[PDB]
């Protein structure tokens, strides 16, 4: 039996193409053209595998 | 009360923000209070009286038609004026994040600026100067920029506007980015034009008086 | 198109590391509910006899 | 920063709208910064300078007393002129959640009509005729309507302000619901009257200028 | 939609609560549109239009330059007029919270006003006095009060803008407070100043018509 998780989290941060500069990080930092793609795969947030 | 204050706004979008209009207001065709909601907002389902309208409401109210005549003894035109500023720079750009000779992005008073780590004012300005190329490449709150003469940490700039713009003093990544203000905005709009020069004498007065009718060209 | 199939039951575990001495017995088992007692599970890291 | 960025508005009412005030501002009155806090806001608790009192402001200060005379070459009355529009509409009443026949309201530039479904455009326009007229009879944005001449499915539409009303065209329950524009909206406020020519040569024109006096009636 | 509406604000702050531009609009500096986004907003990061720049702009679009000359044949100084009022104040302070002769704060259309329980509307005024001293100590929206001369219970009230001012009467504590207009704000903005009478016969009328030619003080 897995007991998971119990509630936990996430919330994502983007800021746009170069205005970051920087890639994404974790659930901390995403970066992309927020006109360009809608929505969000999520690896974008914290994964752990439950 | 600030709950169903705080419910307030919803959609932002000052079409649908409200205005507590005036109360007897008949100065928009004689008719409604400044601010009334618009078939605008209507179409856009917003049913109340909005900040949009109250903002084109006196704007057509303090817009005179082309070719009115104003008239003054001083003689300067009703054409507005831009403020026109320097944006003092200095420093060495500087990520400690990356390392030395790294592209970043650097917002001057909020433009965007491609620079590497280790660039100085001057390099950092160099950068500077793509990025007002699109400030007024996008015409976004920059008439024009213009290099300092005697020093390429400093950039003359000028506004689209006619009105004021100060900005705060900042430095980032070891980049300070200041604001120097040159040339005051003045108020006015359109294009107008002097007629010439009306020497009056009034009623009783003894001495003639000089008018100076502005035509308005646009 | 998928077998999920059966059931799966659960087993945790909880170490008690031995101190005092004294210690010949252990409240509650798993603090919530019950011990399921037809399989015993005691270790010494000798594992207890049934 | 977005947080306490966000944290922002609470209570909308644009009273309640904070405004940054104007650095150095005395327009008002020759003493406070437009916008500046109002004992109607303070009254409400709002102690900041707000969005309310900068549009009343601007607004005081661009509508010239009763009496006024306006001057212009031109010879237009500064009143202000108001939009009017047609509504083209189109395709018959389709509701396909009801049965033919089906009483539906149907908001039109944001009026709601009430019609059934398997109305053409016209007996749709027969319905927006009765919207049109609480949208007269409630003077919400709209002053007046007319039936297009030579299209029932056409209506022209007059609004109450002096402003530019420009909506999208859209098709609800195969119903085309468009806005023509007829006539533009022209700058102004209140009742004005011209009252006469005055031709004026100019200090060292040899040519009189004609300007045209316009008082203001409202 | 109201949730991607809701979305919406983010950081109040009229410059940064977004404004619909108007299209086509060239009155600023004959350039861009009123309430564009700015050079203030953009340090800000703010790069939508906003509602801050549409107020500055009509602002700057409704305030002629010093010197300038109004001219009516009414003679009315173009400078706007401060509203001012009573507010009558009735009743014993009371809290029952507290024990009588509790000080407590009372806020009279917003101006707290420290009293302790079981004064009279007078002795209430007396505090009351003291907090619309510091209403114009701060300088919010009180230019100035005075004692009713007649009622203590009452009290001379002087605005700092040229706005209209309606307030709701209440009663807090036993004190009900009321606001009673005494005089209407009356538009304009600046010191102005008549230079004179001009009497002028138009083109081709019999009746010379006089005209009062009001100069920009300030």
């Amino acid at each position: 039996s897995q007991w998971r998780s119990s509630y936990t989290r996430r919330q994502i941060r983007l800021l746009d193409s170069k205005l970051t500069s920087k890639t994404s990080l974790e659930g901390s930092i995403y970066v992309t053209d927020l006109s360009t793609m809608k929505s969000i795969p999520f690896s974008a947030f914290g994964l752990i595998p439950g | 009360s600030l709950l169903n204050n705080k419910a307030g706004v919803i959609s932002r979008l000052a079409d649908f923000l409200g205005f507590r209009p005036k109360t007897g207001d008949i100065d928009v065709m004689n008719r409604q209070s400044v601010g009334s909601v618009t078939i605008s907002q209507l179409a856009k389902g917003f049913y109340e009286p909005n900040i949009e309208s109250a903002i084109n409401d006196v704007h057509n109210f303090s817009i005179k038609d082309v070719g009115t005549i104003i008239t003054n003894k001083t003689g300067v035109s009703p054409e507005g004026v831009s403020q026109t500023d320097y944006w003092a720079f200095s420093g060495t750009v500087t990520d400690d994040s990356l390392p030395p000779g790294s592209p970043i992005t650097v917002l001057v008073f909020g433009l965007p600026v491609s620079a590497t780590t280790g660039m100085t004012a001057i390099e950092f300005v160099a950068k500077v100067r793509v990025a007002l190329q699109e400030a007024i490449a996008s015409f976004t709150a920059i008439n024009s920029y213009k290099d300092h003469p005697t020093d390429g940490s400093k950039l003359e700039v000028t506004y689209l506007d006619n009105q004021k713009h100060v900005l705060s003093t900042y430095s980032t990544y070891g980049i300070t980015i200041s604001q120097e203000i040159i040339s005051e905005s003045k108020p006015g709009y359109g294009t107008w034009n002097l007629l010439g020069a009306q020497t009056v004498t009034l009623d009783n007065q003894q001495t003639p008086t000089v008018f100076y009718h502005f035509e308005r060209t646009a | 198109d998928k077998i999920t199939s059966s059931d799966i039951s659960n087993v945790a575990r909880k170490e008690f590391l031995v101190e005092v001495q004294g210690q010949t017995d252990f409240l509650d088992v798993f603090r919530g509910t019950s011990y399921n007692v037809n399989n015993i599970r005691v270790k010494h890291r000798g594992n207890e006899l049934y």
